[PDB]
RNA sequence: AUAUACCGCCAUCUUCAGCAAACCCUAAAAAGGUAUUAAAGUAAGCAAAAGAAUCAAACAUAAAAACGUUAGGUCAAGGUGUAGCCA
């Protein structure tokens, strides 16, 4: 009773790679998808320095080997979140990719706000849906900036709300704020097919994963 | 003639006056005359069953009746006493405590902020003024509106404490808006075995210089009035601290709780420099104490101890060991903080 | 027996675990306070207008004996005895307990 | 501006009655007639005595019912009867209602000369149409 | 006696378009809070609008018109605070 839903919430976190999701992604199928390609050096984030490769004749180049660790634990984390039944909030305002990523969220099973964000929807949620309303736990930011190329305002305003978020961070992007930071090129539709790749597989593995382990953990009971 | 009279609520209403040209642009109180009366109760004293007296008394269906002459005085003085008494507990008030001064808002505890959103209490919690500020401001409704802009203080004695700045035409609404806003910006501050800072403090916020020094116990909150305040709300119990430049209260408690919540534990410390943290009592003699230990790796290359330390100096801490004689404001006997 | 009053239930109510002194205040001018507190306040057997908290608790008695009383006006870490402004007690008494603390 | 029976805008926390919220021209449109009589049609007489009534009958009811209406009364002459509906709060015991509409019917029967019946409907307390 | 204590019922700007409150945000706020290929504002009220009336339909006409401005008018419609008269 009490043991199986302390194993199923308290064994995922004994291993380093619970839903293997290492596999999914490899510095070379990052360099396919042109996530090496940053802007260029006037556009350069101070922030994002301890990140960038070098600048190759004025472009600058992310290092794929930060990207890959970095991929890593916010793949890991988000599927941690996922498996745990955690709400995940899409984020972007890149409207050449908006479609996309509403098509990503509704096919993990999760949310996505691609549209204009209006001032207080996390600090001021109560008015805004309900009184009862359950804000996201998760926020995946495939775009941190807006289209003034300034901050999305989720991103100081989840921090306000102590909600974790991880998002895709380019050369004249701000970390800062971003608990797990992806180094990589978000503007290319190679680069930005492949984030969004990763992301729905890894939620439906953690999802899948789930199922199973309920499954087995519950079969025990009466077995 | 019965047909010119009016009802209570608007009798009180044009002897009140107070809907008219005077009110508005520049003590009459209200009374309910219906509070003590029974229905069926009259001066004749007639005694009706069913209405003013038990319709049936020991198995015996009662009849209409009248009290004497003597039976109803006493009903009357009885009444008139009730009515007494009750305009007695009208006057008694519970009076509450005064801040740092009879006159002023600063130091008056307001209660605990409301419930939050889901039964959120907030019982724990404490709520002190700091400043209020009473302006007139221009706008088109009467020329110069009102505004009470009001800077409160919160917390709960335990290290959780914050700060807000409310602004409402009225007094009240802006003690509402100040004391619930607060409690969503609650820094968590770090006190040294309960009662202290970890270490001296020395900070300047905009043209506000605070200098905190840490002290040992039953040294009692050595402070600016406002810093006893918030001191008081965080938790900590034995501290010193001067105050010098400009006296504004915001920055003053912005520059408070900046220091208070940038402070370095020691904990963080051992585990900076990978070295034990080790703390050397008077009380104690020799005995070293180990007050944290690195959790990681323990180093083994000493820290480097220079033979003079470059330590930039306030004169004002220097001078006192230097033994030039202070003012006579100093260390005056003060009540227990 | 004054030690007894310290242990009963209408002590208990009144003070809590609180010293006697906790919950008063000097009523003077300015912010900083007189070096001294009032001389007594008894007079003749009148009281003073805002007693001291001593002399505004009858039951309570000044005696050496009374351990748990003459406590509360010691320092429990350096054992210095407070200055009558800190507690507020009246010269008086204060005078009388530094006796019987001694 | 017009000041006749309009209970004006305070801030908001002000809970108006559905009677008392609508303004005069919304009488026969939004809210009807409180006191119903074949006095005021055409070619019809003794309007001025059938009015009379009513403002004793209302001026009774209150003294009577201190405090325990919840909104207007409403008569409903037919022939010679009266009937009086009156929202009524729930304050008072159960049996004192008992008196109070003996007592009311009573009297009210041999001051005019009809037959007068007293209608109480009990609410839980004032029923509020909007905070205004 | 006092409309310069008021209620009640009105005039005036006026069929002018505003008045008031609850939240949220700011490297502090004395204040401010808009960008639609959108950048912090949101969600409810009162007025306008709509609806109803002039017994088809439209238009028109009435009605409606908040908060304030003029200590505007009315103690003599009635009621009423304070002061005054009671051979
Ligand atoms: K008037
Ligand atoms: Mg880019
Ligand atoms: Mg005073
Ligand atoms: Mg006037
Ligand atoms: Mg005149
Ligand atoms: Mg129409
Ligand atoms: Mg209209
Ligand atoms: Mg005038
Ligand atoms: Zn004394």
């Amino acid at each position: 009773g009490d043991d199986f839903q302390s194993r199923i919430l308290d064994t995922p976190l004994q291993h380093s790679d619970f839903f293997n999701v290492k596999e999914l992604f490899s510095v070379k199928s990052l360099f396919e998808a042109r996530v090496h390609l940053g802007h260029k050096a006037g556009c350069r984030h101070r922030f994002m320095e301890p990140y960038i490769f070098g600048n190759r004749l004025g472009q600058d180049i992310i290092d794929l080997d930060q990207t890959a660790l970095n991929l890593q634990l916010a793949l890991n984390f988000t599927a941690h979140v996922a498996y745990r039944k955690g709400i995940i909030l899409f984020v972007s305002r890149n409207r050449q990719f908006s479609h996309l990523i509403e098509t990503t969220a509704q096919a993990c099973g999760e949310y996505a706000h691609t549209r204009y964000f209006k001032g207080g929807l996390l600090t001021n949620a109560q008015l805004l849906f309900g009184p009862s309303v359950r804000l996201p736990d998760l926020i995946i930011f495939l775009h941190t900036l807006n289209n003034v190329f300034e901050p999305h305002v989720a991103v100081r305003d989840a921090a306000k709300m102590n909600i974790p978020t991880v998002g895709i961070v380019d050369t004249n992007c701000n970390p800062c704020l971003i608990t797990y930071p992806i180094p990589g090129n978000d503007d290319s539709p190679q680069a930005i097919q492949l984030f969004c790749k990763l992301f729905r597989t890894t939620i439906n593995r953690a999802k899948e994963k789930r199922r199973q382990m309920e499954a087995l953990h519950r079969l025990q009971s009466p077995k | 003639s019965f047909f010119t009279k009016l009802t209570a609520e608007e009798l009180w209403k044009g002897a009140l006056a107070e809907t008219g040209a005077g009110a508005r642009k520049g003590k009459k109180k209200r009374k309910d005359l219906n509070r003590g009366q029974i229905i069926g109760e009259g001066r004749s004293g007639f005694l009706w069953p069913g209405l003013n007296v038990p319709l049936i008394k020991s198995g015996v269906v009662q009849n209409i009746g009248q009290r004497s002459k003597e039976e109803q005085q006493k009903v009357e003085a009885t009444m008139v006493e009730q009515r007494e008494e009750w305009d007695r507990k009208r006057k008694i008030k519970v009076k509450r405590e005064r801040g740092w001064s009879g006159n002023t808002w600063g130091g008056v505890s307001i209660g605990p902020p409301d419930p939050g959103p889901n039964g959120e209490t907030y019982e724990d919690f404490d709520t002190r003024i700091l400043e209020v500020r009473n302006v007139f401001n221009m706008t088109a409704k009467e020329g110069r509106k009102k505004s009470v802009r009001v800077l409160v203080a919160v917390g709960n004695g335990n290290g959780a404490a914050g700060f807000a700045i409310g602004k409402a035409a009225d007094r009240g609404d802006a003690f509402r808006k100040a004391k619930n806003r607060a409690i969503h910006y609650l820094h968590y501050i770090e006190r040294y075995e309960g009662h202290t800072i970890f270490h001296d403090i020395s900070l300047r916020f905009k043209r506000t210089q605070i200098r905190m020094k840490k002290q040992p116990r039953g040294y009692g909150l050595r402070c600016h009035r406002a810093i006893i305040t918030i001191c008081r709300l965080i938790g900590i119990k034995d501290m010193y601290a001067r105050v010098t430049g400009s006296m504004n209260m915001l920055n003053l408690t912005r520059g408070l709780f900046h220091g208070l919540a940038r402070q370095e534990t020691h904990q963080h410390l051992a585990d900076k420099k990978g070295l034990h943290v080790v703390e050397f009592r008077e009380e104690c003699g020799p005995l070293p104490i180990v007050v944290a230990s690195p959790h990681g790796a323990l180093s083994k290359e000493p820290e480097p101890e220079p033979e003079v330390p470059d330590t930039k100096l306030d004169w004002q801490d220097v001078k006192a060991m230097q033994g030039l004689k202070r003012s006579v404001w100093f260390n005056l006997k003060r009540p227990a903080t | 027996e004054p030690w007894k009053y310290l242990d009963s239930e209408e002590y208990h109510n009144r003070y809590g675990s609180r010293p006697v002194w906790a919950d008063y205040r000097r009523n003077h001018k300015g912010g900083v306070p007189p070096q001294r507190t009032r001389k007594t306040c008894i007079r003749n057997n009148k009281v003073a207008g805002n007693p001291c908290p001593i002399c505004r608790d009858h039951k309570l008695h000044v005696d050496f004996r009374n351990v748990k009383l003459l406590e509360q006006f010691v320092c429990a870490h350096t054992g210095i005895i407070f200055h009558a402004p800190y507690t507020g007690v009246c010269m008086k008494q204060h005078k009388k307990l530094t006796q019987a603390i001694q | 501006k017009n000041r006749a029976a309009r209970v004006r805008v305070a801030k908001g926390n002000k809970p108006v009655s559905y009677e008392e919220a609508h303004a005069p021209h919304y009488i026969a449109h939004r809210k009807g007639w409180l006191s119903l009589h074949t006095g005021n049609l055409d070619g019809e007489d003794h309007a001025a005595e059938r009015t009379l009534e009513d403002v004793f009958l209302r001026k009774f009811m209150m003294g009577t019912f201190p405090g325990c209406l919840a909104d207007q009364i409403v008569l409903k002459r037919r022939a010679n009867q009266v009937d009086i509906c009156a929202l009524v709060l729930r304050q008072l015991p159960a049996h004192k209602f008992y008196f109070l509409v003996g007592y009311s019917e009573t009297l009210l029967s041999h001051f005019y000369k009809c037959p007068v019946r007293l209608h109480l409907q009990t609410v839980p307390s004032k029923v509020v149409y909007k905070y205004i």
